[PDB]
């Protein structure tokens, strides 16, 4: 039975409470199909796992692989929330250092597919084409990722991204963004859902981010824009240890679905509403 | 050993033939084997240069993976196709060990990795319909193209076949598949004349080269549906035989490239467009 890590990150996973009974309410999809769902345990600082619900793009994702693969799973979130960066020694956090140290063998999350962590895991083919944009309050005028306000920062203007995510490093490596990354390692935030929260409440004022998520909520929260484009493009992948004997038939998996309009249809389900 | 046989094939912006006796500039040399007539095997190298978006992944991978290639176009076949379950094409180079990897516009697909294995992808493409200016086509599923017949006259499209696009169709829309047959385009520039000439409605083909003829039409009369949609989204990706002790330096080099803005430049180089 394999372990599976995640992360909460709507709409690709969805983190309710269950019900008294510790079962998942019944719900429906936008085209009246039932939601499947599955008990994912996790912590509400020490760290208290209680069971909980788990439904969105990567579940669905996770229960046709586990179909069309034929194994067993039991779902878990990662325990310090975070997605995975590499900090004498360095060291793994977040659902990386869960797939290498054990805890974990198999990540299905929106992982973004970097140069640092394919040295260490195996990815998949991307299941998910997107990139990277900026999110801002309604109202905010910046032009994108070449603002002068993100370019040449003060304290007039907050922009940030989430801590110890693959956009975190993404901005510590290259040394053309040094300037960026020196204004938003002060304020770079534990969770996308806080620092999301954090534009709402006019607390931060740029979100730099997926694109895949910030252009959900930008279409369910009419107060958020993304601007621009995307300055950058990158891909989510289902992550393994380099010698998990699933990882061929996971990836062909991956292709077969995008072929016959099965990511299509996941992203018509979660995505594109 | 380290020096290395890598098959490509003419797609441009991706890559790009020239004749020359000594390639020049951000050109690396090419040969390509020209037969001497249709009654002998009889053959010859001709030399050529070779260039293009693809090829300057191939010229950092080269520089950064350490090391050297003899780079030749592939002259059975074209992108990949299996025949009488004998592939050929690029990755039928691969296949049968007469070529280290392919580097080129080589769609990633499943039953082409199911014999060769593919890098992770660096262009990003799949399916696009190209359409004159205004045609109301929602998708790949708008029933002019499902059920053609519903209409008269019914909707006119093609492909060019016996790649990754024709294979998709071939499996996904079987109806649609065996109409489209009859507008079959010799390659894509016979295709865009066709769409000008008002021969066909619709011109369905790789999403990175429709998107990279739209931006440079005349008058930008030809655009791709959905603003650029793609349907089964992948990826072009350096082939290799399965099993290959190169694959995981292609892909950190890749992913190395894509992480430090290199990529950036290559597109300027390469991929603009005015429309
Ligand atoms: C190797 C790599 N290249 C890119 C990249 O932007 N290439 C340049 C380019 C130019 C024109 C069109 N399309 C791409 C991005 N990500 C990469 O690796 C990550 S990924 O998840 O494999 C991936 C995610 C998304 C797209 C792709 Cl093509 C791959
Ligand atoms: N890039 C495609 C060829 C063009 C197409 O089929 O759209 C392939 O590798 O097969």
């Amino acid at each position: 039975r394999l372990k599976i890590v995640t992360i909460h990150q709507e709409p690709f996973v969805y983190v309710k409470p269950t019900l008294s009974d510790g079962t998942c309410k019944e719900e429906f999809t936008v085209n009246g199909d039932p939601v499947k769902k599955v008990i994912c345990t996790g912590p509400n600082s020490p760290r208290h796992t209680v069971p909980q619900c788990c439904y969105g793009f990567c579940i669905d994702l996770l229960i046709k692989l586990a179909r069309t693969m034929n194994f067993t799973y039991e779902v878990h979130l990662v325990a310090d929330g975070k997605f995975g960066t590499q900090e004498n020694k360095k060291e793994w956090n977040g659902m990386m250092g869960e797939l290498l140290s054990g805890q974990a063998d198999m990540i299905v999350a929106p992982l973004t597919i970097n140069n640092e962590r394919a040295q260490y895991i195996e990815f998949s083919k991307p299941f998910k084409y997107q990139g990277l944009t900026i999110l801002v309050k309604k109202g905010t005028r910046i032009t994108g990722i070449n603002d002068p306000r993100l370019r040449n920062p003060s304290d007039k203007f907050i922009y940030a991204t989430v801590k110890q995510s693959s956009v975190d490093i993404y901005f510590r490596r290259q040394v053309e963004l040094s300037t960026m990354y020196r204004h938003m390692e002060k304020h770079n935030y534990e969770s996308a859902a806080e620092a999301i929260q954090a534009v709402r409440d006019n607390k931060l004022h740029a979100f730099i981010w997926d694109s895949a998520v910030l252009e959900f909520e930008a279409s369910q929260k009419c107060d958020l824009v993304t601007t621009g484009e995307l300055f950058f493009r990158s891909g989510f992948g289902i992550g393994m240890r380099k010698d998990s004997p699933w990882k061929q038939n996971v990836s062909l998996s991956i292709l077969k679905s995008h072929e016959n309009g099965f990511m299509e249809d996941l992203d018509k389900t979660w995505v594109r509403y | 050993d380290n020096h290395l046989s890598i098959v490509t094939l003419e797609e441009a912006p991706f890559v790009i033939v020239e004749d020359i006796e000594t390639c020049v500039r951000n050109t690396v040399p090419c040969r390509k084997f020209v037969k001497i007539n249709n009654s002998t095997n009889e053959g010859m190298n001709v030399k050529k240069c070779c260039k293009g978006f693809c090829i300057d992944i191939l010229k950092k991978l080269s520089r950064t993976v350490k090391f050297t290639y003899d780079l030749y176009l592939v002259t059975n076949g074209k992108h990949g196709k299996k025949v009488n379950n004998v592939w050929n094409g690029m990755i039928g180079e691969v296949v049968y060990q007469r070529a280290v990897m392919a580097v080129g516009s080589l769609t990633i697909n499943e039953e082409r990795s199911e014999v060769v294995d593919f890098s992770v992808p660096f262009v990003e493409t799949g399916i696009s319909v190209m359409v004159s200016r205004g045609t109301q086509v929602t998708g790949l599923s708008d029933k002019k193209f499902q059920r053609p017949h519903d209409y008269s006259p019914p909707f006119r499209f093609g492909t060019v076949p016996n790649g990754s696009t024709e294979r998709n169709i071939r499996n996904n829309y079987p109806y649609m598949h065996q109409y489209m047959t009859k507008f079959n385009q010799k390659g894509v520039e016979d295709a865009l004349v066709s769409l000008k000439t008002g021969k066909l409605d619709a011109f369905i083909y790789d999403a990175a080269v429709l998107n990279y003829k739209a931006g440079r039409d005349e008058g930008c009369k030809l655009v791709t549906i959905g603003s650029g949609y793609i349907f089964a989204t992948t990826g072009y990706g350096i082939a290799l035989q399965k099993g290959s002790p190169w694959k995981r330096q292609i892909d950190l080099a890749l992913l190395q490239f894509v992480g430090d803005g290199e990529m950036e430049e290559l597109e300027t180089l390469w991929l603009t467009g005015i429309c």
